[PDB]
């Protein structure tokens, strides 16, 4: 180690440290302000990709922010990488304190914005409070809330009108009224996210009315995507579908509207949390409240507070079905981010206990959602859900491991899933193994098509479904040529 | 045409499904029916716990086939068991036809629909079946117009759906008019699964058992004698078989009725048979004394 | 592209071809001393545009990147350069000092909002827009 | 071997291969299970 | 690489420490052989199942 130091090779130094799995050797003396920018960031990345050892990765990240901060120039891209995994309040907090003295407010604003997007949502709510106590100047703190971030993007999307209207026109002109009209409304809405398209709404009012059942609820809900984060004309036009203004129409339309209201506010939801929370408590019934609770959860997403969860917990105990599915989903959305002991215990038993099918679906996905980056606790949950009488619970268990593990691969999680699927000809498990891969293998994004090439051959339509879903998630941001070709035969196969 | 309906997902229990197979095989070819007992849970799920039959008649799958006498009689007794169950619907079998309902059968489905609109007719096929996955379909049964308009997929939501063809275009058309295949899920678990697994505890005696030595000799003789006959073709087989085209090979080197397949098959029975008999005789000797 | 707009172009195309071909074919001139040929056939077709590529870009995989070393500048709140994710080397280029925004935080460059110190140098103005608050 | 650029080239090979090794651990786990899946195909 | 030969001592520049890299590669090289055997084996089972 002394001998590499003499040569001054930053690269050799880190490599010997990397193999030894020792902190002392790693701790810098070849980057104590010896060419400050660039070099730290490669090393963090390497510790993630190369290792599957949680202990080495966490120690190296923590110490590194604190020494780097001290150097002539801190560089933030590296500090964000340490922070998202650990979730430490300190890392961001120390970096901003130096920045206050030099009076370089902009430098700080830049970090806050990035943090919103990348880091775990619950961690983001806590820091806002924390900065006031630490004593950093409000302007940075505003950006860190993220209320500013969404709006700055919104400003661009709305004004430029980035999504073309033309694409939506072909879909509306071409397609008939059947199941097909319901479909169209969701299609245009999803493409034209973050910019207003009232033109579609008013014109094809008729189509919304024609639909019956849950499908009618779904059409009205799509309005909520189009009008995402706005509060100008967007709100006005949406108001009328909700009971808020004229023509609320049928019951399904009222609920798709309250849901669309929540979806627009989503995870900036604070003002909306009081309004929604109250409606759901008093009535604890109806289509209209089912859409509200759905909306309440999305708005609340991440701060992991006990209050909202507890009020929702009762609605499950009361066991009214319609609302039940929305409250079930919602537990998972608020706690999202990091482990919370009460959510894991009440949802496992309650989901297992009920034979109310939609309560069973809501509650089932919700157990997976609460985990993220807490690997080991999930190993327990998944086996128990798989053994049960309910088919749904088997698929939810996969989700549980996928999330807890997403952070770094391991051998453990893939191995667990894999044995169940081969052993038996059971469909529900067989899809589960293959599905689960994409989330965990995320670190080297090539790998998911490697495992899935053998699995896509399977004649079970289940496996074939599960192979496609997995490829989708892993490759999403950084693509692969191999992933594209695997999807083609699934499209071809005639099963639905 | 507009109406606000939901589809019924039929959750069939393991106990219930097996009884439906039992009844349907028995009825052959004459079509037979019965009522389904269950519970209505959630906002669409009708679950079939158990099934009983209404009488076997050549007037089967009819309103007539339905017996008021059976229904009352069972229900008083069921009160005592500590399960008086709801009539979730009715099952029938067609072993003269597929999943296409008969003309009487559509009226009969309707009468059940009046009593409880969460009523379905499940078609059970055991010799008009093309699949060993258990050819069963579910219908609520709604009018023709609903298909034509395209209303019928708006009502079904909360369905996946599926389409199979036991018997041609005529069946497909009948299916589309009805309500097509609405999803069947199964309520099953490992305890029920273990019951079905079984064969014989008698395996206990049998693993140890071996036969008279004269018999061991009969087997060995019969196989060696057999092997002589095929051997003469085998010579040709190894000398030639440049052909890889199955039809030409068959005529040329007696490729069909192949000496390789059969001679291998023969060495393998003889070896395994001798091993288990021999192995058991020796094991028993040491242990009993 | 909108169905109605293109429907106009097709219709126009078809009327000229059919009308001209109708007179041209029927006329008799070959036998005549005028000789412009008894038959003359008249076909006109349209073309549609294809995907545009102004000045080369480098395409690898499905493309989570796509660069060229020769630079142009583009404005903020006007990303019409519709980035692929994981290109840090193209956003801000390799760090700006040609602009008001001078990096004092080096090569941090997210593909989302980068606004470093605007007080180091001034090479151009910076209107504030209250528009994001309005939306809010 | 030296202090020279020879250990720089070796380093880059080393680095990339190490990342690969992890990839390969996963392929071993599948190889073991495929044996049981083949046995299962028969059923 | 090199057969033999010390290049500017163990102590002076610290040739041995950088030098250790070449030997760590002997391990990855040793692994490269099994990977090949492993590839064929996996394929034979896969081809077998696939048919």
């Amino acid at each position: 180690f002394q001998r590499c130091l003499d040569d001054h090779k930053y690269k050799q130094a880190i490599g010997i440290a990397l193999e030894t799995r020792r902190l002392d050797v790693f701790e810098k003396t070849i980057l104590e302000s010896n060419d400050v920018p660039g070099m730290l960031a490669y090393s963090l990345k390497l510790c993630m990709s190369l290792m599957q050892n949680k202990q080495f990765r966490n120690k190296v990240l923590r110490v590194l922010v604190k020494i780097y901060m001290n150097l002539e120039k801190p560089d933030f891209i590296n500090v964000c990488q340490c922070l998202i995994f650990l979730d430490d309040t300190q890392a961001v907090s120390d970096i901003l304190e130096k920045l206050v003295k030099e009076d370089n407010l902009l430098m700080a604003y830049q970090i806050c914005f990035d943090l919103y997007e990348s880091a775990s949502q619950q961690f983001l709510s806590s820091v806002i409070q924390n900065l006031r106590t630490v004593g950093t100047p409000l302007k940075m703190i505003k950006i860190l809330s993220g209320e500013m971030a969404i709006e700055l993007h919104l400003q661009f999307l709305i004004r430029n009108n980035n999504t073309d209207l033309m694409i939506l026109k072909n879909t509306k002109d071409a397609v008939r009224n059947s199941v097909c009209h319901t479909a169209t409304v969701i299609a245009n809405s999803f493409m034209h996210c973050g910019t207003t398209s009232d033109q579609f709404l008013r014109d094809n009012l008729e189509w919304l009315a024609r639909a019956t059942n849950w499908a009618k609820f779904t059409a009205t809900a799509s309005l909520g995507v189009i009008h995402k984060g706005h509060e100008k004309e967007a709100l006005q036009l949406m108001a009328t579908y909700l009971p808020k203004d004229t023509s609320p129409g049928s019951a399904y339309q009222e609920g798709g509207g309250l849901y669309a209201l929540g979806l627009i506010h989503a995870n900036h939801g604070g003002d909306i949390i009081d309004y929604l929370l109250n409606q759901l408590k008093n009535a604890s019934n109806d289509i209209v409240r089912h859409g509200g609770s759905l909306g309440l959860g999305l708005a609340a997403m991440g701060t992991a507070r006990q209050d909202v969860y507890d009020l929702l917990k009762t609605n499950l105990y009361q066991d009214d079905a319609v609302t039940g599915e929305a409250a079930g989903l919602a537990l998972g959305l608020v706690m999202l981010g990091s482990k919370n002991t009460q959510a894991i215990e009440d949802m496992v038993g309650y989901a297992q206990e009920t034979q109310h099918e939609k309560i069973l679906r809501g509650l089932a996905v919700g157990i997976a959602l609460v985990m993220y980056g807490r690997m080991e606790e999930a190993d327990a949950l998944i086996e128990s859900l798989c053994r049960d009488k309910d088919p749904i619970l088997r698929r939810s268990g996969m989700y549980t491991v996928a999330m807890a593990y997403c952070g770094s691969g391991n051998n453990k999680a893939i191995r667990r899933l894999l044995h169940v699927a081969v052993s038996d000809v059971n469909d529900d498990v067989r899809r589960a193994a293959v599905e689960s891969l994409g989330f965990i293998l995320f670190r080297t994004p090539e790998q998911c098509p490697s495992v899935v090439s053998l699995l896509s051959e399977s004649y079970n339509p289940h496996v074939r479904y599960g192979a496609a879903m997995a490829l989708g998630v892993c490759c999403a941001g950084t693509g692969n040529k191999e992933a594209i070709n695997l999807l083609e035969p699934m499209t071809n196969d005639p099963v639905n | 045409a507009p109406a606000v309906d939901t589809a019924e997902q039929v959750y069939i229990s393991s106990l219930a499904l097996l009884k439906m197979l039992k009844h349907g095989r028995a009825g052959v070819p004459m079509e037979v029916m019965g009522l389904m007992l269950g519970e209505f849970v959630d906002d669409y799920t009708v679950r079939v716990i158990d099934v009983f039959a209404m009488p076997q008649s050549g007037t089967g799958v009819s309103v007539e086939a339905v017996d008021p006498v059976f229904q009352a009689k069972m229900l008083d007794m069921l009160k005592q068991t500590g399960r008086p169950e709801m009539v979730v619907g009715w099952y029938h079998s067609h072993p003269g036809f597929g999943c296409w309902l008969s003309g009487v059968d559509i009226n009969t489905q309707q009468s059940f629909e009046a009593l409880s609109e969460r009523a379905v007719a499940v078609v059970v096929d055991p010799i008009q079946s093309v699949k060993g996955k258990v050819v069963i379909d579910a219908f609520r049964l709604i009018n023709a117009n609903m298909m034509v308009l395209g209303h019928e997929p708006r009502q079904t939501t909360s369905n996946l759906g599926h389409l199979n063809k036991p018997s041609i275009q005529a069946l497909i058309h009948g299916l589309n008019r009805h309500y097509y295949s609405i999803t069947i899920n199964y309520r099953k678990n490992e305890l029920e699964q273990k019951m079905l697994l079984n064969l014989h505890k008698k395996s206990w005696m049998e693993g140890l058992t071996l036969q008279d030595y004269s018999e061991h000799c009969k087997h060995n003789e019969s196989v060696v004698k057999e092997m002589l006959e095929l051997a003469k073709n085998y010579n040709k087989a190894v000398e030639e078989e440049d052909k890889m085209t199955p039809e030409q090979l068959a005529i040329k080197n007696v490729g069909k009725q192949d000496p390789k397949r059969h001679l291998e098959e023969h060495v393998d029975v003889l070896m395994t048979s001798n091993i288990v008999q021999c192995l058991a005789a020796m094991l028993d000797t040491v242990v009993f004394k | 592209e909108v169905p109605k707009e293109k429907e106009k172009e097709k219709v126009s195309t078809a009327v000229l071809s059919i009308t001209a071909k109708a007179k041209k074919k029927e006329k008799e001139k070959e036998k005549k001393e005028e000789e412009k040929m008894e038959v003359d056939e008249a076909e006109k077709k349209e073309e549609k545009e294809k995907k545009k590529e102004p000045e080369p870009n480098f395409q690898l995989l499905d493309n989570p990147a796509r660069v060229m070393p020769a630079q142009l500048k583009v404005l903020s709140m006007t990303e019409t350069c519709r980035y692929q994710p994981f290109k840090p080397l193209s956003i801000g280029g390799i760090i700006i000092l040609k602009d008001t925004s001078e990096d004092i935080e080096e090569l941090v460059e997210p593909v989302a909002a980068h606004g470093p110190k605007i007080e180091e140098e001034e090479q151009e103005p910076e209107p504030p827009e209250p528009f994001e608050y309005i939306d809010d | 071997s030296f202090l020279g650029p020879e250990p720089e080239d070796l380093e880059d090979l080393y680095s990339r291969y190490k990342k690969l090794q992890q990839e390969l651990e996963f392929l071993e786990v599948q190889e073991e299970y495929i044996k049981d899946e083949q046995k299962n195909l028969k059923k | 690489m090199a057969l033999d030969g010390p290049e500017q001592m163990e102590l002076e520049e610290g040739k041995a420490g950088s030098g250790l890299r070449q030997y760590y590669l002997s391990k990855i090289e040793e692994l490269q052989l099994i990977v090949n055997d492993k590839s064929q084996n996996l394929r034979r089972l896969q081809a077998q199942r696939n048919e």
